[PDB]
């Protein structure tokens, strides 16, 4: 029943402050180290700062000594992480995570993560656009100019499933995100059956059902 | 602080196949040392802890050594589930640190690329843009080349490209090339096609349409 769940992250302006909570279930957090734990785009496992929540104790990374400050509410049975002065190095999935005995089973039970992004640019819902068909058929949407990360895609509320393709994001030159999601079909239902993709762009509040035809 | 190096950087082995990865610490770090397994958009997840010890609910393919500072994960016998970067890390001191990681992928055989060419929609021309994609469906290896040729001009800087994750299923790739170019300049050109060079293609496979037609 052990788990660990992050809240607080989303998109932040540089030079301003974001604080994120660990959420602890299934154990005391005060018989335990908590941990944060960060991953940048496409980078390796960064760790960030330690809490001993029975005395308060605390450890950092010199990357983010005197910005950041972990602390701890054991009747709360939740940790937090204070970030101060946000630089854009600092955008990642922020990882909760807890020392199994006393640190001899390592960081045994980790959260999903929040994503923090530091950014001065301004949300951006996406325009959805058909890619139009002309297994033995392909067609799909392009998801272009939006910002930040991320958007979901479906195919017919996902009863379509099988041989969809949806690619990771691209940063263009213009500094907004664009994708493409693919399906391969059969030719013979390209006239008749109907393809919808679904995209959700929750940081934008932007929700949009693409049918695509031929 | 103590750096862990990591080898390789990344690996492909086929289903079955015995895997090794290795871990240097810069000093004595006991046996202090966890590797960790991590999917694409997944929290990490612990596999071995104390060096040797297979963590609750891991397979028993997955096992962990130590002789000195050398620290070595193995995987007896490769599954497509597998297919995972894998981290080790040093808490004997801190700050914890992780090695840069081993991406793993599963080797297969050579795959052929399925490749469809998409004009821009007319929505897309209205807003003043032309976006055209060339889709690579399903190939493997991973390496191929996508050239993008108007009215049969080599285009560069105009592209970008995106490959998905390792299929569970047929541990293929897909890729997408995207050309964005003004409506302005879309309209200049007739011939808009995308070539592509892979193993899996006796010669380079071309597909294009005419503008407008
Ligand atoms: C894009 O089409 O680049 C090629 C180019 C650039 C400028 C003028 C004409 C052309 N023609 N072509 N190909």
């Amino acid at each position: 029943e052990v788990q660990l769940v992050e809240s607080g992250g989303g998109l932040v302006q540089p030079g301003g402050s974001l604080r994120l909570s660990c959420a602890a279930s299934g154990f005391n957090i005060k018989d335990t180290y908590i941990h944060w734990v960060r991953q940048a785009p496409g980078k390796g496992l960064e760790w960030v700062a330690r809490i001993y929540p029975t005395n308060g104790y605390t450890r950092y990374a010199d990357s983010v000594k005197g910005r950041f400050t972990i602390s701890a509410d054991t009747s709360k049975n939740t940790a937090y992480l204070q970030m101060n002065s946000l630089r854009a190095e600092d955008t990642a999935v922020y990882y909760c995570s807890r020392w199994g005995g006393d640190g001899f089973y390592a960081m045994d039970y980790w959260g999903q993560g929040t994503l923090v992004t530091v950014s001065s640019a301004s949300t951006k819902g996406p325009s959805v656009f058909p890619l139009a068909p002309s297994g033995t058929a392909a067609l799909g949407c392009l998801v272009k100019d939006y910002f930040p990360e991320p958007v979901t895609v479906s195919w017919n509320s996902g009863a379509l499933t099988s041989g969809v393709h949806t690619f990771p994001a691209v940063l263009q030159s213009s500094g907004l995100y664009s994708l493409s999601s693919v399906v391969t079909v059969p030719s013979s239902s390209l006239g008749t059956q109907t393809y919808i993709c679904n995209v959700n762009h929750k940081p934008s509040n932007t929700k949009v059902d693409k049918k695509v035809e031929p | 602080d103590i750096q862990m190096t990591q080898s390789p950087s990344s690996l492909s082995a086929s289903v079955g196949d015995r895997v090794t990865i290795t871990c240097r610490a810069s000093q004595d770090v006991n046996t202090a040392v966890a590797w960790y397994q991590q999917k694409p958009g997944k929290a990490p997840k612990l596999l071995i802890y104390s060096a040797s010890f297979l963590y609750s609910g891991v397979p028993s393919r997955f096992s962990g050594s130590r002789s000195g500072t050398d620290f070595t994960l193995t995987i007896s016998s490769l599954q497509p589930e597998d297919f995972a970067t894998y981290y080790c890390q040093q808490h004997y001191t801190t700050p914890p640190t992780f090695g840069q990681g081993t991406k793993v992928e599963i080797k297969r055989t050579v795959a052929a690329p399925s490749v469809f060419i998409f004009p821009p929609s007319d929505e897309q021309l209205k807003s003043g843009t032309a976006s055209v994609v060339c889709l690579l469906n399903n190939f493997y290896p991973r390496e191929a080349k996508v050239q993008w040729k108007v009215d049969n001009a080599l285009k560069s800087g105009n592209s970008q490209e995106s490959v998905t994750e390792q299929d569970s299923k047929d541990s293929t790739y897909s890729l997408s090339s995207t050309l964005t170019l003004s409506k302005a300049d879309y309209e200049k050109h007739k011939v808009y096609a995308c070539e592509v060079t892979h193993q899996g293609l006796s010669s380079p496979v071309t597909k294009s349409f005419n503008r407008g037609e």
